[PDB]
């Protein structure tokens, strides 16, 4: 995150952290105790697959204060229509081995339904976006978790304003064009939450962007309203051996 | 009420029914109170919610 502010330890309870052999992968978003929602193209390097670690209630990667919970991923669903490589349909469901407990720390955020989330959630302006990645272009990741409001675009102004990847309708811009705040790498997969009546919501997924705090440039968002039944069918299967599920989409 | 307009009114979901009906429908971890639009937590941690901010308004 750039130009943000650490996030108080607790504020934002539903951040996931995704380890590889220890080391920092990507963010996602708890939604229920055993499934977080990240990033698919997270996932594109992975060689074992059963040393994936998903952290909840963490905070500062320096110190152990009890409060982190840890599980190991035992699933990673991807839609059919991601392609390696490429940046569209960025979004992938992770299950747990076991459920996280949730506490004053450990909190799902609300997937919300399809109707609610196209016609409510996308007209509010402003939403937050957190992570441990970048606190620069070309710079050293946080160690305290990090946060960042930032308004969203309709695409056709994102297309208008910016000046390459096309912005799909799987995809929303937000964020600032002058350099000064943005998402960034590592805080991919983390989420983009939305506040309505006071409750928080899953509209957004940390995606890509043309560096990071770049002139001109917005960040871009998987946009989590196209996936929400995906998501719900997914919850409701029963699991398959192999961590790696590919799932038909739509 | 039509759920398209000011979300029907309701704080969390709603369903448009076939007349002038409209039904809101809260969150597992939430109840509907009797205003039919108002959605009140039934769980000590419903999602979207922060617990220490939940705390410090109470
Ligand atoms: C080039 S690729 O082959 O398509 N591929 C490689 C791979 N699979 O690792 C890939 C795909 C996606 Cl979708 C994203 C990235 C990295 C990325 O853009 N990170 C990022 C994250 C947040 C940001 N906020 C801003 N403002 N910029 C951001 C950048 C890489
Ligand atoms: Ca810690
Ligand atoms: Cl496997």
């Amino acid at each position: 995150i750039v130009g943000g502010k650490v996030c108080p330890k607790g504020e934002c309870p539903w951040q996931v952290l995704l380890l590889v052999n220890g080391a920092q992968l990507c963010g996602g978003t708890l939604i229920n105790t055993i499934w977080v929602v990240s990033a698919a193209h997270c996932f594109d390097k992975i060689k074992n697959w059963r040393n994936l670690i998903a952290v909840l209630g963490e905070h500062d990667l320096s110190e152990h204060d009890g409060d982190e919970q840890s599980r190991r991923v035992a699933q990673v669903i991807i839609p059919s229509t991601y392609v390696p490589g490429t940046t569209n349909h960025d979004i992938a469901l992770l299950r747990l081995h076991q459920p996280v407990v949730l506490t004053d720390h450990v909190v799902p955020l609300c997937l919300p339904e399809r109707t609610f989330s196209e016609r409510t959630l996308a007209f509010v302006r402003f939403s937050l976006v957190s992570g441990w990645g970048q606190l620069l272009d070309r710079g050293a990741t946080a160690l305290e978790l990090m946060v960042l409001n930032v308004p969203r675009l309709m695409t056709q102004d994102c297309l208008q304003q910016s000046r390459s990847p096309n912005i799909t309708e799987y995809m929303f811009c937000a964020g600032y064009s002058d350099g000064s705040k943005d998402s960034c790498k590592g805080d991919s997969g983390g989420p983009h939450a939305t506040h309505y009546r006071g409750t928080w919501y899953l509209t957004g997924i940390v995606s890509w962007g043309q560096g990071c705090a770049t002139v001109g440039h917005f960040g871009v968002y998987t946009r989590v309203s196209q996936y929400i039944e995906w998501l719900q069918k997914l919850m409701r299967s029963e699991p398959r051996p192999g961590v790696l599920l590919r799932a038909p989409f739509p | 009420l039509i759920c398209v307009n000011e979300n029907g009114g309701c704080e969390q979901y709603c369903s448009d029914h076939t007349g002038t009906k409209r039904s809101c429908r809260c969150h597992e971890g939430y109840s509907l109170l009797a205003d039919g639009v108002s959605c009140t937590p039934t769980v000590e941690y419903p999602c979207g919610k922060i617990p220490i901010l939940e705390k410090r308004n109470a």
